[PDB]
């Protein structure tokens, strides 16, 4: 996160942090939406332009995290995967289009102060919030420039007009996409940046208090560059697959 | 960089 | 969940982060 602020405890107890067996490393942020399903981009595991493809036995979810080195005992959890589901139509090639993917955990994992899931959106919500000019907020171990943070960083962005969004690239961008942050003549900034990916985008609805995952977070050209935007993957337009997947396999 | 973790997992 | 995205330290306590608030004037619609 480039820009943002140290994480309160606590402050987002669905973060999850993917994390490589060996070499021991980051490789993505993601996120808990019940004791037994993590949500993540599948740019995160699949991405064969630079040789990614990972398989369940690869990696590990830790979740409850605040520092990002360190094990923390007694408050952090560690599972296995049993399972990873990559959208079928999730578009490596081009855009990075349906960039979703779901992760089932050997284990149900004990929610604490530290471990909670986070809500998604329903058809109502998303049409309520998902507006330009509507904040939500995004979390992450990533880079705070185009080196790594002591502990999960926070950070508040705007979402930006879809015409804005297409004209600030050259990116064919979809539906299944929405982007978030500050203009340049906005003076305030902020911005996901490497190691952020797979991480969620969240909003509080001001209906009924809860936080809901709007997005995740999915591309961008550089790190909080002038004129450029993050791009999130728009969860409620792909939530018909992940229930079918949950469904179906849970 | 990271703190190893315990090997059970 | 029917408690999905109620932080244990937050909602559950009601006690609001230090930024929420940003997210909440945001909401002028
Ligand atoms: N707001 C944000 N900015 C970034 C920049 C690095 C990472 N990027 C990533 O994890 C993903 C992995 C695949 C490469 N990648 C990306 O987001 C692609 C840009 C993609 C390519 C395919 C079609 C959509 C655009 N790489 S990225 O920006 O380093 C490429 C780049 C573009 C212009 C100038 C300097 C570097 C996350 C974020 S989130
Ligand atoms: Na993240
Ligand atoms: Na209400």
């Amino acid at each position: 996160i480039v820009e943002g602020s140290d994480a309160e405890i606590g402050m987002s107890p669905w973060q999850v942090m993917l994390f490589r067996k060996s070499p021991q490393e980051l490789l993505c942020g993601a996120s808990l939406i019940s004791d037994r399903w993590v949500l993540t981009a599948a740019h995160c595991l699949l991405y064969p332009p630079w040789d990614k493809n990972f398989t369940e036995n690869d990696l590990l979810v830790r979740i409850g995290k605040h520092s990002r080195t360190r094990y923390e005992r007694n408050i952090e959890k560690i599972s296995m995967l049993e399972k990873i589901y990559i959208h079928p139509r999730y578009n490596w090639r081009e855009n990075l289009d349906r960039d979703i993917a779901l992760m089932k955990l050997k284990k149900p994992v004990a929610f604490s102060d530290y471990i909670h899931p986070v809500c998604l959106p329903d058809r109502e919500t998303a049409a309520s919030l998902l507006q330009a000019g509507y904040k939500g907020r995004v979390t992450g171990w990533g880079n705070l420039k185009e080196g790594q943070p002591s502990v999960l960083q926070v950070v508040n962005l705007p979402i930006v007009e879809r015409p804005v969004c297409k004209d600030s690239t050259r990116i064919r961008i979809t539906d299944n996409m929405f982007c978030a942050g500050y203009k340049p003549d906005e003076g305030k900034r902020g911005d996901a940046c490497e190691g952020d990916s797979g991480g969620p985008f969240v909003m509080k609805s001001p209906f009924n208090n809860r936080w809901y995952q709007m997005g995740i977070v999915s591309w961008g050209e550089g790190c909080d560059r002038d004129g450029k935007y993050g791009f999130y993957t728009h969860v409620f337009r792909l939530k018909k697959w992940i229930q079918k997947v949950i469904d179906q396999f849970g | 960089d990271f703190e190893e973790i315990p090997e059970e997992y | 969940e029917a408690d999905c995205g109620l932080r244990p330290l937050f909602e559950k306590k009601s006690l609001e982060d230090k930024t929420e608030r940003e997210l909440l004037e945001s909401y002028i619609d």
